């Protein structure tokens, strides 16, 4: 459990909040001596937001690493940092001082913002209930419909950082359900960060979650370059490597030429996403060992995903399969002989799967194992037909009896009484 | 059919009557057939009630008929041997495992044309090749393959080319069918009429 081939140095350069050392700490805990980079990172974030439990545990871990290659030959200071910490809960009593000063200014659009700010800095303590009825209660302050908008807008935005995601989608719901989001022009023409197309992205990666990944691309496509720039939580990276990978394992060459042949918005996803890209390109090319070969060289940020993680070989699988499935596609039998030499993979296991798939997959084929070579059935109409149908007699005339022989057991009217 | 029936039949108490009407009805399911029975349609209440909860038995069945572990087989046999000598019903055991070579090969059937019997020996539990010399004997023998005795490298070839009905004799078959389901028809019209003989109001 390590992998290499993640850059947080761009992302928590620009992206930041909670994930930024959520992911910073997770993936690093998944992946030692980056597990050392990565909880630096985190780390050096924890001088924003101010949380210290998961800061000092670093602490702790540094120690240990540190001993661990201090064996022959550690000090994350929080003291300093505890000191800074009584700054900062007296910083918080300010907050709450101005937070009562503007209750007692009894404003919507005051008490509201107040509930913003104060949630802004719950942030800068890592509060997370603080900021979140901060916000929740600063939905209640409608004296314009802006406050709707922006109260969804900014507490998914919270959520974000937070990583949530369903119920945040009720957030996007709610939200898109009154004050119609994108204003009839792109929120007014170039929907800049396409409020949408962020709620497409909660939807999108809450069904990383739940497994909508066609759906994921679905909106990732969805989701345009309309700022061009997102450095809250989100990447184009993020967004990008979303879209096209969730394509190349759930859509089709069609919805390709539908979408992605046809991908222009993604397009600047497209160019941001070279090898994904080019991945999409071996699919055209069918080249299935130097295809997944890029793949799982891609594998290494791909598992690095916190979210692609629990799906990156799940993927992987979807690749392979439907991938093959073009491969046997064209033909009605495959010399496994030759087929392992377009493959160049040992097609002992592969064959393995593959009688899976025959058990499951697309195969209408055979094969004689001693002869080693796929043979891609005709599909019967005619003798299907007749399998069918006497299959269906048999079962209705055992039926017929069944039913005669119910109509008895109920006109007879027995009954196994229990004592 | 019969235990379905007695089964789905209306009933309220238990008996190894039922108890074993569940046993060789299942092992139908599992041993005779390719894998679990689903549940029947108007099954009785009492089953789900009293056996069914009493049915651990063959809960175990199905599970191990899924595990396709033979050590796990004579676990359960062990188990149930009570049963297994209840009524000189000894052998279920090896039913089972008859039912085991049965998922085994007929996996191996529309998967392959011909295979080594002793990689087949991994594959269905050929038990080598030799003893699969056998088996392959039961495939031509027991009613079992549309294969013969490649002999020359004691393969055996699938073809499952029986019909397309393309001798008037399976045309009679379905003329024997058509003699079933036509008279089958005529006495549904008869009892139909025969509700409709019911006295009305």
């Amino acid at each position: 459990v390590e992998n290499p081939s993640l850059d947080l140095e761009q992302y928590a350069a620009s992206y930041s909040g909670l994930m930024r050392i959520e992911r910073l700490q997770f993936i690093a805990d998944h992946c030692p001596t980056l597990r050392v980079e990565a909880l630096k990172m985190a780390l050096s974030f924890v001088q924003r937001t101010f949380n210290v439990d998961m800061y000092e545990e670093i602490h702790r871990k540094l120690s240990e690493a540190t001993r661990e290659l201090q064996n022959a030959p550690p000090a994350l200071d929080t003291a300093w940092v505890e000191a800074t910490r009584k700054k900062a809960l007296l910083k918080l009593e300010k907050l709450d001082t101005d937070l009562k000063n503007y209750k007692g200014n009894s404003i919507k659009e005051s008490i509201r913002r107040g509930h913003d700010d104060l949630g802004d800095h719950y942030l800068d303590c890592g509060d997370l209930s603080n900021a979140l009825k901060c916000y929740s209660r600063a939905r209640d302050y409608c004296t314009s419909a802006k406050h709707v908008i922006n109260m969804c807008l900014n507490v998914i935005k919270v959520s974000v950082y937070l990583q949530n995601w369903s119920h945040v989608l009720s957030y996007v719901s709610k939200a898109e359900s009154t004050p119609e989001i994108a204003e009839q022009r792109g929120e007014r023409d170039s929907q800049t960060q396409a409020i949408l197309t962020k709620l497409k992205c909660a939807a999108g990666l809450a069904e990383l979650a739940a497994r909508k990944y066609k759906q994921a691309a679905k909106c990732l496509l969805l989701a345009s370059f309309d700022h061009c720039d997102f450095p809250e939580l989100l990447s184009p990276s993020n967004v990008a490597i979303y879209g096209g990978l969730c394509a190349l394992a759930t859509f089709d060459r069609q919805e390709l030429q539908r979408n992605v042949i046809s991908s222009s918005s993604f397009k600047l996803f497209l160019e941001l996403e070279p090898q994904v890209r080019d991945i999409i390109f071996k699919f055209y090319e069918s080249k299935y060992a130097s295809c997944l070969k890029m793949l799982d060289e891609m594998k290494d940020n791909l598992l690095l995903d916190m979210y692609l993680a629990p799906h990156v070989r799940t993927l992987y699988t979807q690749i392979r399969n439907r991938a093959l499935i073009q491969y046997f596609s064209p033909y009605v039998s495959a010399d496994m002989h030759r087929m392992a030499a377009a493959f160049n993979t040992t097609v002992a296991a592969l064959e393995d799967e593959l009688t899976q798939l025959i058990l499951e997959g697309l195969i209408s084929a055979r094969v004689d194992s001693h002869s080693k070579i796929l043979y891609a059935r005709d599909v019967d109409q005619r003798s299907t037909t007749f399998e069918k149908s006497l299959l269906m007699g048999k079962e209705f005339q055992r039926r017929a009896k069944a039913m005669m022989l119910r109509a008895a057991v109920l006109r007879n009217q027995i009954h196994v009484k229990s004592p | 059919y019969f235990y379905e029936q007695a089964i789905t039949t209306p009933a309220m108490a238990v008996s190894h009557i039922m108890l074993e009407s569940y046993k060789k009805y299942i092992l139908v399911s599992l041993i005779l057939l390719g894998k679990v029975q689903q549940l029947p349609k108007y099954t009785s209440q009492i089953v789900g009630r009293f056996i069914k909860p009493l049915s651990n038995a063959y809960h175990e069945l199905a599970q191990v008929y899924s595990t396709n572990n033979p050590s796990e087989l004579r676990n359960l046999v062990n188990k149930h041997s009570e049963t297994f000598t209840r009524d000189n019903n000894m052998g279920l055991v090896k039913q089972c495992l008859s039912s085991l070579y049965k998922k085994n090969i007929q996996r191996l059937t529309k998967t392959f044309l011909t295979l080594s019997l002793q990689d087949m020996a991994s594959r269905v539990q050929l038990s080598g090749p030799q003893e699969a010399e056998k088996y392959v004997l039961h495939m031509i023998e027991d009613g079992e393959i549309f294969a013969s005795i490649n002999q020359k490298d004691g393969m055996v070839s699938f073809h499952d080319n029986p019909e397309k009905y393309n001798n008037p004799a399976m045309l009679h078959n379905i003329d024997q069918e058509m003699l079933k389901c036509i008279e089958l028809d005529e006495r549904l019209k008869a009892m139909d009429q025969e509700i409709t003989v019911n006295p009305q109001f």
